[PDB]
């Protein structure tokens, strides 16, 4: 427990050293992007040792490194939950981040602030590992809010662009609406259990946990971009592509699923929460699959792919399969990061062109990027024995063979075939068809800083699922008995989705003009959810702030009724008593009244 | 040392002298409040061999 | 068919009947408006390009 | 961006702007170049059939109906060039477009690293200072009597004169600054 | 306390007997050394609070407020130097003497053991405060700001004086320790309900309570920077500190007497935070942000729980450093373009990259990013209010959302977007200005490291 | 070290091991390399430090407070007696807080130690946490920010009078 | 109009002294004001004040209280007494009203 504990603590130390060097004058005498990639690379290697010792003996740890402050009968300690979820997420996140950071060197080579960009990515990774290794909610909330701030800074990287700054604040707003639920859970657990520590929270198993579990679900809804709090994730594509590869596809967006995985012992005894997660996930997995079918930005298609896969993770959580939902986080991290890397490879070579309508023929002119793009798409769609198969197929089996809401079941399968359809949309319009880009062709995909990171994630997208699946301890008992049509449902609907999309795409070449039916406009304009909610809601709330709060009350009626009426009264009393004629005759008359009044009071009060 | 130098740097004794004088007045405040020295329930004890007071 | 304007989704200029009006009363207003804009632009630019300016440009409208 | 707009658009200007929009949104629908070329020619034929309409009142009505037709057949998500308003790279480099007057605050140790650049910069500053008074006088001289004014600026008429109000145009930051 | 107060009094002759070229270097340096000496009050190895004499004490509530007061004096001096550099030598010395006077008065105020002594020092602070606002404020509205500030305070303070005399006539003393031990239950008469309000209103106006807060936005927009620093950081905390001291004798009427003030604060904190979304004046925005934060302090003191008092103490200190930082950051742009309109200067990250970093941390502190003491105070206040009534979280939740919105709104508007490049008078940041920001932000981080020092009396 | 009675830990029960495969276990070899490269030099540095400590051995003592009269034995208005009694009560209240912290620490350590068996093997720690929490609530719940010995006593007498009334009706 | 000065013009502080630190127009006064702030503010107060606070022992008797708690938990358990009782005050010391 000394080698294990040392390894967990050494990973954080290695990731801080790039941050520490940034504060010194040494940063300008070294290749900082290369130094930071090596620090992460070594940190991944160190993280493999605790991964191996867990695969062997399956022992779990609670590690406390620092006592922060005692509030009477509540001790706050920096402590770490080093269990199955934390050990495996650390190894996966460090591996992916190692690819993203090497890729950023090639991708952001022309940015004059590459060093700051590299530093921000490192900080995001530190906050994400604080989030996934925390043993108590307060430490978790540090990582929860940390990644929010780092995503804000990275989304709004090109800060002279108005649209980037709008997308950055949008992510803050939606995740702040989710943070209300996180705080609700925190206050509830400190009052009902006197702890934010997960071990003490486990003795809440028998209680009614509806109020706190509704809080975690709201926090997850915002953080994983589920329906209701969903629009910020596609808008976060404002940031540089390495930001989207790391944060908004592989690591940051699964924090919500991860939170609900941690609290799975409490959600298991609450059918209302399980039902809500199932239906919320199913609505998100369908809604964002519909949106992706008619998108033209390559980064927006992949963004909506992420929201749809997160919805499928939420459906898995709703079926009481926390370990399957976690295993999809790890497998999803590989082929999705590769997809973003390969699109960033294409975007860079075509002079910052992101529209698929000006791509085409990438299968021949960029052979390496195209091959990895197809590998990633086949893993996403559940091609057998690739990384996606070893989690997605079990998810489709579990939903078919369990007591479940029937609309949730149906739209989850419809959204799975729709996954094949929008994957085909990228393959058809980007890799096949004829060139549609400007005639001056200066494509170069030969840098090792581009090819090696993608190649490392292509291997993960082929073998990682198999290796993880056979090493993790047994968890939930799977149902391996079912009719042939339930066992092969995932493969059949995926293949069917390809044929439908492959057919519909060929019809785009016939010389017949396309029209705008009301169903496609819904898909293209994202169900109009942004075009309504992002206009009415800020308008009503911002109008009330000015017209009512500031103007009607603070500038008008709070002035009129307190300071201004006091001023008027005493001015009025001042002018009525000081407007004297200076005539001694009038004063002496008034003194006569004074004398008479004093004599009258004396007389009546005479006993 | 020099009237031009001293006329400029003599002011550097004011605040230090306020501190030393402030400390002196605080010890005089201790002397007026010795009515329960070594007489409280919590702390009273027998005096050590060569001890005149438990605190000063 | 037809587009129905709303306060948060306004009428396009191309669909606005007042954009296709060519009456000399309107064209005189449009020319008068540009004369105001052009004079204001000239005053701003003379301050902006003046090589002896040492401070920012005061903005009476703000 | 370089030329200021006029008080109003002539009927010809409005028609040619609809023509450019109509083709561009057609291109977004068609995607494929052969399909777009086919429908681009069909689109031009529709603008040609009414090219020689001399009624005006009918021509204006034909413009109305086309614009109404455009709004209904508009692509919801039209293609936008990456650097154009609404494009993905629009204003991407504004955070790098540092104005030239920032160099007036550089420290002498900072300026000593570019001795040649800051010698040329002095010549450009001397040129600017000498030309200003003439530039102001020319604009005052060339004001029209009737109040009708536009944003167009005159050239330098004489010799050795620079065009009025040139410094903010000539010395502006590069599109790709760094 | 005499070893802290006497050196502070010696700053006055030091100011007046220094040479014109040495005054700022002298008074700032010894002001730092006096801050060092105030740390002796933190040497607390038991649970008996320090009673130095019949007149001065210090416990875990006054000790942080005394040290924060001592720290602000050097910071205010550095903040004032640039905008005073055109005043003649005597006017500069007069200004420094006003700043020292507040430091002396406030340290004595927080260490007073007797309530009428607290009242006299509490009222004395108005004199140097008014002088600073009206003699060195920039606009014609500084005179109206002086009137509101002076008379919002005074009208509430007169009832406080009556209540203090009344308590003393009945008990025979206004010593705080004896009032604590000998307190007996009050009867719930109309007369005692008026007694409760007389004891509370002056502290509530000073916070300020929503409804009687109009003096504070006026006072900040018109004051000079050192006036804004002391007002936001320390002077508002006199009300919260007063409420905590005096509420010990008001039981059990606070159980029902507090309802209108919890309601005003919990609803009012939403009204004032929402104002910050549509405020065109940066100083006014920061000022309304304070009213929203101090509404939380009011609510948690009103419910009188161990958590609520501890969360209020942390927030008092955290807000003190954070708001003072924001005023200093805003004043650095104002000293360059001489406008407080937020939307005027833009894209400033382009030209002031390190000052923009100070802006970001101040903003992150303000929206209560964990594990800052800003978040810790607000979190424990939220927990105590939820216990008081689970529906309080609805209003807490709305305020948290709005606070993030305006905090990031201020950063995006002023630091990002395109640079307003007609502003060729954007001189590089002064060493003094960057040092001033660090002196705010290092203590905030150090206090986040060791939050036991600002937990207050109940934990 | 620490008191095994205050902070009890069950004895460890680690299996053999009994490896079947012929492959070498990488953790076994990495641990041997770790015990040489890392553990061994660190121990020498610590042993040097401990040798220096023994040459400068100093001692410190845990302070003992003699009991003083309780608030029950103080005449009302007797500030000198109330002060000492109140200060005693604050010392005890603080020590009660740390007793709660010890019991919660045992509970958390046991839950982690028991893992999937925690719902059965934590019964004694969960019951002690339940008992010690009941006793804590009776002493201190609802006293408020101005908690004190006088308020604690008033809270106790109010509870005693209700217990007596219920018993008398029985 | 009345007799009043014109408003003074904007000044660049770095034009005359490009090493201006923000404190004074006199360069030597400027650098020494800068040094005093950095020395007394940071080298003295922030470093030594932080050190002094860090080594305040047993702050508010938190270390003694945990040490005392372990002693009592140890004692109360070997002897079989309850860890903590409901009644702070021994009921024998209390005389309730007869009613
Ligand atoms: C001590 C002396 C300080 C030395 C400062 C220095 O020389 O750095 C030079 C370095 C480079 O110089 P520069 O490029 O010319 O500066 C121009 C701009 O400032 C450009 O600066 P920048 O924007 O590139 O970097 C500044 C950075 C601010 O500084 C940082 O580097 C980020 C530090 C984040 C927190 C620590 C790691 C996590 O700003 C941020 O990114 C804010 C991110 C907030 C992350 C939120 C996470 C909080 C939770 C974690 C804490 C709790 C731990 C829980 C454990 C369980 O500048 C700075 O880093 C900022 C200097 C300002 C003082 C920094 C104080 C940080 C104290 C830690
Ligand atoms: C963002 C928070 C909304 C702004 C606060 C506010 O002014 O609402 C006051 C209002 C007060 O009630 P109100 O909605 O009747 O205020 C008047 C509004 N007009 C002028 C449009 C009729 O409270 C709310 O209902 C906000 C929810
Ligand atoms: C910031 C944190 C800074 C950390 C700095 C750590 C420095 C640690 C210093 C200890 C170095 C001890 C080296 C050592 O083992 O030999 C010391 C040596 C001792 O040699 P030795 O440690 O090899 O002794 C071997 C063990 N015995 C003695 C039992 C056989 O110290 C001496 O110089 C001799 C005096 C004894
Ligand atoms: C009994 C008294 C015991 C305490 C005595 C403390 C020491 C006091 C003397 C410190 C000042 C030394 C002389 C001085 O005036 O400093 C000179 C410095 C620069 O002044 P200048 O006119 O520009 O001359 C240029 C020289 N190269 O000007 C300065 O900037 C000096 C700044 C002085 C700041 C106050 C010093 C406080 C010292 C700690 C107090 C210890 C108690
Ligand atoms: C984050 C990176 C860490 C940077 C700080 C590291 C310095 C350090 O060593 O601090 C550690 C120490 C923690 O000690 P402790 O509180 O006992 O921890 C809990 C139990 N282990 O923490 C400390 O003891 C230092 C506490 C800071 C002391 C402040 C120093 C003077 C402050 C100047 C006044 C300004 C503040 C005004 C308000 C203060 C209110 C009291
Ligand atoms: C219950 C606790 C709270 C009670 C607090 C009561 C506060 C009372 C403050 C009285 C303010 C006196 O304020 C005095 O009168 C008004 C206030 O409107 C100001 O008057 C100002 O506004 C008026 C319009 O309303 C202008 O015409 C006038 O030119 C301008 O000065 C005066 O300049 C100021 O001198
Ligand atoms: C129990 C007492 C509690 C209240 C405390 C006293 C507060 C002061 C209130 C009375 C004085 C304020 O008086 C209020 O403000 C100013 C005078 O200053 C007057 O306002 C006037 O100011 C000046 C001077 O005459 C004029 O140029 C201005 O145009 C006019 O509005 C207001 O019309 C009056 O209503
Ligand atoms: C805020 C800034 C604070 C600055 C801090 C500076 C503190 C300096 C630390 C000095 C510590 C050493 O202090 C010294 O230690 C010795 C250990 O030999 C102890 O000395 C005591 O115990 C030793 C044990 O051997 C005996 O031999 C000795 O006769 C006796 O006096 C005392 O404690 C002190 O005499």
């Amino acid at each position: 427990m000394n080698i294990f504990t040392t390894s967990i603590l050494l990973i954080f130390i290695l990731l801080l050293s790039p941050i520490l060097i940034s504060m010194s004058n040494l940063i300008k005498h070294i290749n900082f992007p290369l130094y930071t990639t090596t620090s992460i690379k070594f940190s991944f290697i160190i993280s493999l040792l605790p991964l191996l010792m867990f695969f062997h003996n399956n022992m779990e740890y609670m590690i406390t490194t620092w006592h922060w402050v005692t509030m009477n009968s509540m001790e706050l300690k920096m402590s770490f939950k080093t269990d199955f979820f934390s050990i495996l997420f650390t190894s996966v996140a460090l591996f992916v981040t190692w690819s993203i950071m090497q890729f950023s060197s090639w991708y952001m080579h022309s940015d004059p602030n590459i060093n700051r960009f590299i530093k921000y990515l490192t900080l995001f990774l530190i906050t994400m590992l604080i989030l996934t290794s925390a043993n108590n909610m307060f430490q978790l909330f540090i990582g929860w809010e940390g990644v929010g701030i780092m995503s804000f800074l990275l989304i709004g990287w090109w800060y002279g662009r108005t649209d980037a700054n709008t997308a950055a604040l949008q992510a803050i707003l939606y995740n702040r609406i989710g943070d209300i639920g996180f705080i609700l859970a925190m206050v509830w657990f400190s009052l009902n259990m006197n702890s934010w520590e997960l071990q003490q929270i486990m003795f809440s198993n028998n209680n009614d946990n509806l109020i706190p579990l509704m809080g975690l679900l709201i926090a997850a809804t915002g953080k994983s971009a589920q329906f209701g709090l969903h629009p910020w994730l596609p808008s976060a594509m404002e940031g540089p592509t390495p930001v989207s590869a790391l944060l908004h596809s592989s690591t940051m967006v699964v924090a919500g699923i991860f939170l609900l995985v941690r609290f799975h012992p409490l959600t298991t005894n609450n059918n209302f929460i399980l039902t809500t997660m199932l239906c919320l996930g199913a609505l998100t997995t369908l809604f964002t699959a519909i949106c992706a079918l008619t998108q033209n930005d390559i980064k927006k298609i992949i963004a909506f792919s992420t929201s749809s896969q997160l919805g499928l993770m939420m459906v898995t959580l709703g079926m009481n399969q926390p370990h399957l939902a976690f295993l999809h986080i790890c497998t999803h991290a590989f082929f999705k990061a590769m997809l973003f890397m390969c699109s960033g490879s294409i975007i860079h070579s075509l002079a910052d062109e992101q529209d698929i309508r000006k791509m085409g023929n990438i299968t021949k002119i960029m052979p390496f990027t195209s091959s990895c793009l197809v590998i990633g798409s086949l893993a996403l769609t559940g091609m057998p024995f690739l990384t996606g198969f070893y989690s997605k197929d079990l998810i489709i089996e579990a939903i078919n063979t369990c007591n479940t809401n029937a609309w949730a079941l149906l739209i989850t399968l419809i959204a799975t075939s729709m996954t094949a359809m929008y994957s085909m949309r990228i393959i058809y319009f980007v890799t096949m068809t004829k060139p549609r880009f400007p005639p001056l062709i200066s494509i170069n995909e030969n840098d090792p800083d581009l090819m090696n990171p993608i190649k490392r994630l292509a291997f993960g997208s082929i073998f990682a699922g198999f290796v993880i699946s056979y090493n993790i301890p047994p968890t939930s008992i799977p149902v391996l008995t079912m009719p042939w049509f339930l066992k092969t449902t995932a493969l059949i609907i995926s293949v069917l989705g390809f044929l439908i999309a492959l057919e519909l795409n060929n019809l785009t070449m016939k010389l017949s003009m396309n029209k705008a039916n009301p169903y496609s406009s819904f898909s293209t304009l994202l169900g109009f959810f942004p075009s309504i909610i992002h206009r009415i809601t800020p308008m009503k709330s911002l109008n009330l702030s000015l017209k009512t709060s500031l103007t009607l009350l603070d500038l008008i009626w709070l002035e009129k009724t307190i300071p201004k009426s006091t001023s008027t009264l005493h001015t009025n009393m001042t002018t009525l008593t000081t407007n004297q004629k200076g005539l001694i005759k009038l004063y002496f008359m008034s003194f006569l009244i004074n004398i008479i009044l004093i004599i009258i009071l004396y007389s009546i009060n005479l006993e | 040392t020099l009237f031009q130098l001293l006329r400029e740097h003599w002011v550097h004794i004011l605040v230090p002298a306020g501190f030393v004088f402030g400390c002196y007045l605080d010890r005089k405040d201790d002397e007026k409040l010795t009515a329960f020295r070594n007489k409280s329930m919590l702390f009273q004890r027998e005096l050590r061999p060569n001890e005149e007071v438990t605190w000063k | 068919s037809k587009y129905k304007p709303a306060p948060l989704a306004t009428l396009p200029s191309t669909l606005d009947p007042a954009e296709y009006d060519v009456s000399p009363e309107t064209r005189r207003a449009q020319v008068e408006r540009l004369s105001i804009r052009a004079r204001l632009k000239r005053e701003y630019l003379l301050q902006y390009n003046d090589p002896k300016r040492v401070s920012h440009i005061e903005d009476p409208a703000l | 961006a370089f030329c200021a707009p006029p008080a109003y658009l002539t009927h010809q200007q409005k028609v040619l702007r609809l023509y450019k929009r109509a083709l561009r949104h057609l291109e977004s629908w068609c995607i494929h170049r052969d399909k777009y070329r086919y429908f681009a020619c069909l689109m031009r034929a529709r603008f040609e059939e009414h090219k020689n309409e001399k009624d005006m009142m009918r021509a204006t009505q034909l413009l109305r109906e086309a614009e109404e037709e455009f709004w209904q057949n508009q692509h919801p998500q039209p293609y936008i060039f990456p650097d154009s308003p609404g494009g993905t790279s629009f204003e991407r480099y504004e955070c790098y477009k540092v104005p030239e007057w920032c160099l007036d605050y550089w420290h002498p140790s900072e300026k000593a690293m570019y001795p040649d650049y800051f010698s040329k910069r002095e010549q450009w500053k001397k040129l600017r200072m000498e030309s200003w008074d003439r530039e102001v006088k020319q604009l005052q001289e060339e004001t029209s009597p009737d109040g009708i004014m536009t944003e167009a600026l005159p050239p330098a008429r004489r010799e050795g004169d620079l065009p009025p109000l040139w410094w903010h145009i000539v010395t502006r930051p590069r599109e790709r600054p760094t | 306390m005499l070893k802290i107060i006497l050196p502070s009094l010696m700053l006055l002759p030091l100011t007046w007997l220094s040479s014109p070229k040495k005054t700022w270097t002298n008074v700032t340096s010894y002001s730092f050394l006096i801050s060092l000496t105030s740390l002796t009050l933190l040497w607390q190895t038991d649970e008996n609070y320090k009673n130095f004499s019949n007149m001065f004490s210090s416990d875990p509530l006054s000790t942080p407020l005394i040290i924060l007061t001592a720290w602000l004096l050097p910071l205010m001096l550095m903040a004032s130097q640039n905008h005073l550099k055109k005043d003649n030598n005597v006017l500069q010395k007069l200004y420094i003497s006003m700043l020292i006077s507040l430091q002396i008065l406030l340290i004595m105020t927080f260490s007073a053991t007797e309530l009428i002594m607290f009242y006299i020092l509490f009222e004395a602070t108005l004199i140097p405060t008014l002088i600073i606002i009206t003699r060195w404020g920039n606009q014609t509205e500084r005179l109206n700001a002086g009137i509101y500030f002076l008379f919002y305070t005074l009208i509430g303070s007169i009832p406080l004086l009556i209540a203090l005399i009344l308590i003393q006539n009945h008990v025979g003393t206004l010593n705080l320790m004896i009032l604590s031990f000998t307190t007996h239950t009050l009867d719930a008469s109309w007369s005692n309900n008026l007694l409760w309000l007389a004891c509370m209103m002056a502290f509530l106006i000073k916070m300020p309570l929503y409804g009687v807060h109009l003096w504070l936005p006026k006072a900040h927009v018109e004051a000079p920077i050192a006036g804004s620093m002391i007002l936001a950081a320390i002077l508002l905390k006199l009300g919260s500190y007063g409420m905590i001291r005096i509420s010990i004798i008001l039981d059990p009427l606070t159980k029902y007497m507090a309802y209108p003030f919890i309601l005003l604060s919990l609803w009012g904190m939403i009204m004032t935070s929402s104002i910050c979304l549509r405020q065109t004046d940066l100083k006014s925005l920061i000022a309304y942000s304070s009213v929203s934060h101090m509404a939380l302090v009011i609510a948690s003191i009103m419910i009188q729980t161990p958590w609520s008092f501890m969360g209020a103490t942390m927030l008092m200190i955290a807000h003190g450093l954070t708001s003072s930082l924001l005023f200093c950051l805003a004043n650095s742009n104002y000293e360059r373009i001489h406008s407080r309109t937020m939307i005027m200067a833009r894209g400033l990250q382009m030209v002031f990259p390190l000052m923009a970093t100070w802006w970001l941390m101040a903003s992150l502190a303000n929206l209560a990013l964990p594990p800052s003491i800003n978040l810790m105070g607000e979190l424990f206040i939220t927990m105590s209010l939820f216990s008081w009534s689970n529906f309080t979280i609805i209003l807490m939740g709305i305020n948290i959302i709005i606070t993030g919105m305006y905090s990031m709104y201020m950063i995006i508007t002023t630091q990002r977007g395109k640079l307003t490049n007609h502003m060729i008078n954007l001189q590089p940041s002064h060493t003094r200005e960057l040092t001033l920001m660090a002196l705010h932000m290092i203590p905030l981080i150090l206090l986040t490291t060791s939050p036991k020092l600002i937990t207050g009396l109940t934990m | 070290s620490w008191d095994k009675d205050v902070y009890p830990e069950p004895p460890s029960r680690t299996p053999a091991p009994s490896p079947q495969t012929s492959l070498p276990n990488p953790i076994t070899y990495l641990t041997k390399a770790y015990d040489l490269v890392v553990d061994w030099p660190v121990t020498l540095v610590r042993e040097f430090i401990e040798r220096q400590h023994a040459k400068n051995r100093t001692y410190y003592y845990h302070r003992q407070y003699r009991r003083v009269p309780d608030i029950t034995e103080c005449k009302e208005g007797d500030v000198l007696c109330i002060y000492e009694a109140e200060m005693q009560w604050r010392r005890d209240f603080k020590v009660d807080q740390e007793i709660m912290n010890i019991i919660q620490e045992r509970l958390k350590a046991c839950q982690q130690r028991e893992g999937e068996n925690y719902q059965q093997n934590c019964a004694k720690e969960l019951e002690q946490f339940t008992k010690v929490t009941k006793a804590y609530q009776d002493r201190y719940l609802d006293l408020g920010a101005y908690y004190s010995a006088r308020k604690c006593l008033a809270k106790q007498k109010q509870r005693m009078l209700e217990e007596r009334k219920a018993a008398r009706q029985e | 109009q009345w007799q009043e000065d014109p408003e003074p013009e904007d000044e660049n502080v770095y034009a005359k002294n490009p090493d201006f630190h923000g404190y004074d127009s006199d360069p030597v006064v400027d650098v020494w004001n800068m040094r005093a702030v950095f020395f007394f503010g940071f080298s003295i107060v922030l470093v030594f004040g932080t050190t002094f606070v860090a080594y305040v022992p047993d702050y508010r008797m938190q270390e003694w209280a945990r040490r005392e708690a372990e002693r009592l938990v140890k004692y109360r358990e070997v002897n079989g007494l309850p860890i903590m009782e409901s009644n702070y005050f021994d009921p024998s010391k209390i005389q309730l009203p007869e009613d």
